């Protein structure tokens, strides 16, 4: 009331509210360890018109062998912080990897103008992953110029995200189409890199890397080294069922779920539920002791 | 009944309108705290508080 | 073997009766109304049929929209897989899926889908009834898949149901199973449909194809070409279309209704 | 060289894109299709064999 004599009467002060004693982690079981080695150490990377695609669920994930390896510097991320990427499960892995000129890796973002944004790789705009790139040199560029890298020039239209194009046919810039012949009024879509090792840096071959990952909806398949603890029930702690953290109190459960359904969303669309991913048990989760305090002075 | 029933629609309106993202990333504020670094997930939080 | 001898008739056509809600996400909701957008089948359609019981031998190459309503008012299961693909000609991947009597063949390969996969041995005539023969095909190359699965042994009642995802990544299909009976031939009713599988095949899928068995055995005289029985089924195939759709659920927490709110004024009345 | 002012007028290339005699028409980053489509500021033309 900012004052110091207060009249007869009840008023309204503050609230309280219980805080929760502990915190429980509750996942399916362990896996193995991811093939990361395989992914950034291959022998050559493909071409950005044929770039590459690997899939990746079922393994322990890690950062600290990133770290160990070669300097991978310009290593960028939408929608996550690299640190805590070990300290969230995600399913939905995939790994793109191919290599261009040391130049269109500013092309690489999630909207973006260039041939190859528009010709040979484009990102979709609510990209939620992390862009890995890198200078090699003692690898790709040899004395003669590396030839074997391509890419395409010419085509009607741009690409959506996620595509590509491996179809080899003469592009027709101007009218009255020559049909194969490969004269002039008529393009070879494709062209090849050249990689003499004398260029510049303006000009270097560069290994590039993406990890797409997928918001964590469907039930998980790539996670971090937390261990799962014991379950507790009765009063009001801090859960974490698969990456789905919360507090309150849980209990076990009258409901009948069907095999395919794990929680309680209520009218406001909010969790009371668990299906225990280690005894499959349906306990429903809500929250605990919320209120509002009042006092009464003469 | 139509006093009784007009209170109770209005308060509806007040719950639904906790899911919406408001212009930013996620409805969850546990979540808008996660898988971001504090600078833009307090940006982030804040479009949700208007 | 081009299998010949079967006449040429125009496709059957019938009505949706509100057969088709795929319950689309795992939450377990209960006595509640969710409102929610979902690529569905619109109720009420004259959508087509194929009708394959001279002969009736009618197993076209059918294109992909979006997922198929797939009924056999049937007696013996001969409709078993299909194929799934662009040209199918062993120059690019295809989807191909096969139910055998053991195992299922989810094989994405460069083959070249040739012909008709028949089960024709049929050895009732030796009292055996094992049917085989497998012109799915002529070579498998670059395929990416197979899953042997669980080992099993294999009126009108096995109206079957396939929403099949076109976005790869998670190839799901929506099913029930149904003890059918009278000859109704397309019964009025409403069922659910539990998401089921997830396929990261990630091909470029386009065009299906029935794959089923043929009976041969002393009844059943003259060259493959002729030499064969058909045995009586039939199929009903629908595609989906992206719609909105209300859905109510049960204190058991079963989907009992929905409602379109596409089809009449007084239907989107309600839906608001 | 001459290099020869072109200035207020209308850069109409009609005639220009169509025509059979062209054997080396090298624009670099400018498609010849948009060259009406996009604008430019005081010309000026180097004329010479
Ligand atoms: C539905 O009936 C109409 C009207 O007779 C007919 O023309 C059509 O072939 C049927 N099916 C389709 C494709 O709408
Ligand atoms: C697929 O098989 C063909 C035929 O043997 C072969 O030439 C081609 O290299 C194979 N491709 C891959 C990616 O294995
Ligand atoms: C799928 O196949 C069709 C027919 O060949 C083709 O037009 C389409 O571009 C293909 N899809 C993609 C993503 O290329
Ligand atoms: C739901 O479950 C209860 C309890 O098993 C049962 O009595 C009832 O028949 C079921 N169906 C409905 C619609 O209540």
């Amino acid at each position: 009331l900012k004052s110091f004599t207060v009249e007869k009467g009840i008023y309204q002060t503050s609230n309280f509210r219980v805080q929760p004693t502990e915190s429980i982690v509750r996942f399916p079981n362990i896996t193995n360890l991811c093939p990361f080695g395989e992914v950034f150490n291959a022998t050559r990377f493909a071409s950005v018109y044929a770039w590459n695609r690997k899939r990746i669920s079922n393994c322990v994930a890690d950062y600290s062998v990133l770290y160990n390896s070669a300097s991978f510097s310009t290593f960028k991320c939408y929608g996550v912080s690299p640190t805590k990427l070990n300290d969230l499960c995600f399913t939905n892995v995939y790994a793109d990897s191919f290599v261009i000129r040391g130049d269109e890796v500013r092309q690489i973002a999630p909207g973006q103008t260039g041939n190859i944004a528009d010709y040979n790789y484009k990102l979709p705009d609510d990209f939620t992953g992390c862009v890995i790139a890198w200078n090699s040199n003692n690898l790709d560029s040899k004395v003669g110029g590396n030839y074997n890298y391509l890419y395409r020039l010419f085509r009607k239209s741009n690409l959506k995200p996620f595509e590509r194009d491996i179809s080899t046919e003469i592009y027709q810039a101007g009218s009255t189409p020559c049909n194969g012949v490969k004269g002039f009024n008529c393009y070879f879509p494709l062209q090849s890199y050249g990689f003499q090792p004398t260029y510049g840096v303006g000009y270097q071959p560069y290994r590039v890397v993406v990890l797409s990952f997928e918001l964590l909806h469907a039930p998980a398949t790539v996670c971090g080294p937390k261990k799962s603890t014991n379950l507790v029930k009765n009063k009001c702690v801090n859960f974490n069922f698969n990456g789905l953290t919360g507090t309150g109190v849980l209990t076990e459960s009258n409901k009948k779920f069907l095999p395919f359904q794990q929680f309680g969303r209520d009218i406001d669309d909010t969790t009371d539920a668990v299906r225990d991913p280690q005894t499959l048990e349906i306990l429903d989760i809500t929250p605990c002791s919320f209120g509002g305090v009042s006092v009464i002075t003469p | 009944q139509d006093v009784v029933n007009q209170n109770a629609q209005a308060l509806n309106t007040l719950v639904k309108q906790l899911s919406s993202n408001f212009g930013a990333i996620s409805s969850v504020l546990n979540d808008i705290l996660a898988r971001l670094d504090k600078v833009e997930a307090e940006v982030q939080i804040d479009r949700l508080i208007t | 073997v081009n299998l010949t001898t079967r006449t040429q008739l125009p496709p059957a056509y019938t009505n949706s009766f509100t057969r088709g809600v795929y319950y689309p996400d795992k939450v377990f909701r209960s006595s509640v109304l969710h409102s929610t957008q979902d690529l569905f089948l619109p109720f009420f359609s004259n959508v087509t049929w194929f009708h394959a019981i001279t002969k009736r031998f009618d197993n076209p190459v059918l294109p992909f929209n979006d997922g198929v309503y797939f009924a056999s008012t049937e007696k013996s299961n001969i409709i078993r897989g299909w194929i799934f693909g662009t040209t199918l000609d062993s120059k690019t991947q295809s989807l191909l899926i096969v139910n055998n009597a053991t195992n299922v063949v989810i094989k994405v390969c460069e083959f070249q889908f040739c012909n008709d996969p028949f089960l024709g041995v049929y050895h009732k005539n030796n009292k055996s009834w094992m049917e085989s023969e497998f012109r799915v095909y002529s070579s498998a190359n670059n395929c990416t898949f197979e899953y042997v699965s669980q080992p099993f042994l294999m009126n009108f009642k096995n109206l079957r149901e396939f929403v099949f995802k076109n976005i790869d990544g998670y190839f799901k299909i929506y099913s029930k199973h149904t003890p059918i009976n009278l000859v109704r031939d397309l019964p009025q009713g409403f069922s659910a449909l539990e998401p089921l599988v997830d396929l990261p095949i990630g091909i470029n899928i386009t065009r299906f194809q029935t794959l089923l068995a043929l009976h041969r055995s002393y009844l059943t005289p003259g060259d493959s070409s002729s030499g064969w029985t058909a045995g009586a089924a039939a199929y009903y195939v629908g595609y989906l279309q992206p719609r909105t759709f209300l859905l109510k659920y049960n204190e058991n927490g079963t989907i009992t209704d929905a409602v379109d709110c596409a089809l009449d004024p007084l239907s989107e009345t309600k839906c608001t």
